[PDB]
RNA sequence: GGAUUGAAACGCCAUGCUCAGGCUGGCGAGUGGGCGCCACUCUCCA
């Protein structure tokens, strides 16, 4: 779980014609004070082979997820990156295992040192289990 | 008003405490922004165990920026304060979609109690 | 619903033990602007171990200092911390949110004894 | 143990709500204010 926050903001000026006429106005932020996040994707060749997309084009895709968070920052954004990433490839055009039971190889739990209120990476662990046989598994991207 | 002084159900419990809070931090900042409800009705829903904890700091500061004044209404309030919680034994982690109904029917209740002279 | 002498949960005897330091120093210095209540609630809560330390010293200095003078109390506030302090086996460094709402329940159960009488 | 304008009488077979899209760009809670004036532990017994 998570809990968002709220703080308030002073103003030099004002920008309209404000004749009422020291600090000026107000203003918000809302943000996170730390949180770790998951995601999960597919790739089909049965579509791809209908509009092409190659082999480079997986390679530049790979490189856009390492390198997203980079050139993203703003004012508002905070401080963000990416932590780790694996990959699952089957042997053949129509997959050897189900789905969910490869997502359920990755696990993550707290550190030892718990501690209340998590603030950094170091307070999770994360661990991946093995594949069967008809799955590759790399995950040093 | 319809206000039941003596329910004793806890949501019920929780939505007048909520309605008390709002009152009071009203009171404090005379021309702010928004109310208390407009930012934190969701959370406070959604898991009522992390956020009373939060609230009950700020309603504190409101309180001794009250009482330094001739308007020791707050006084008043922290007795209220008193008697609610005094009928809990703890915050609930979670809430059906029915309690969260009932949550609301004891806030209007109290609101409107409140703004009673 | 109200004060439980048994509880023996961590938080809840740290919110007691609060409590009551909060009533001993009241006694102690009438007239205050402010209450420990006001400067250190906050902190208290999410530093046990960092300000409790601190705390008894003050009361120890105190309880030395009410001696002189025939009245007492305070030798019942002495035996309520003596017991609330041989319960607690040590002070955590930090608590998780959640806790800290459980600290806030046994502090307003104690007040309202204490608040009797 | 001939006859209720009666004796018998299916509404039935089956059909995706579908393809995809950022809530974004950014703003000081800040100028300064004495806890002060004065008060006996003091009067006995080898």
């Amino acid at each position: 779980p998570v809990v968002p926050q709220e703080v308030s903001i002073t103003r030099m000026a004002v920008t309209t014609k404000a004749e009422a006429e020291d600090n000026r106005t107000m203003g918000r932020k809302h943000i996170v004070p730390y949180g770790l996040y998951v995601a999960h994707g597919f790739i089909s060749a049965p579509l791809a082979e209908k509009t092409g997309f190659s082999d480079e084009d997986l390679t530049l895709f790979w490189d856009a997820l390492v390198n997203m968070f980079e050139h993203d920052r703003s004012a508002a954004r905070g401080l963000m990156s990416s932590r780790k990433l694996i990959v699952f490839k089957h042997q053949n055009r129509l997959g050897n295992a189900p789905a969910h039971k490869l997502f359920d190889l990755v696990k993550v739990s707290r550190a030892e040192g718990s501690s209340g209120p998590a603030r950094s990476f170091a307070d999770y662990a994360v661990t991946v289990g093995q594949a069967p046989e008809g799955v590759e598994v790399k995950e040093m991207l | 008003v319809s206000l039941d002084p003596a329910r004793t159900d806890r949501p019920y419990l929780l939505g007048r405490l909520f309605a008390v809070l709002e009152k009071a931090q009203e009171d404090a900042v005379p021309g702010a922004n928004a109310t208390i409800k407009d930012r934190y009705l969701a959370s406070a829903s959604a898991n009522p165990g992390q956020v009373f904890h939060m609230l009950l700091k700020n309603a504190s500061n409101h309180t001794a920026k009250l009482r330094k004044d001739p308007e020791r209404k707050a006084i008043h309030y922290e007795i209220m304060m008193q008697e609610i919680i005094d009928n809990i034994s703890d915050f609930p982690v979670t809430m059906s979609s029915d309690e969260q109904g009932l949550f609301m029917i004891g806030y209007y209740h109290q609101r409107k109690a409140l703004f009673t002279k």
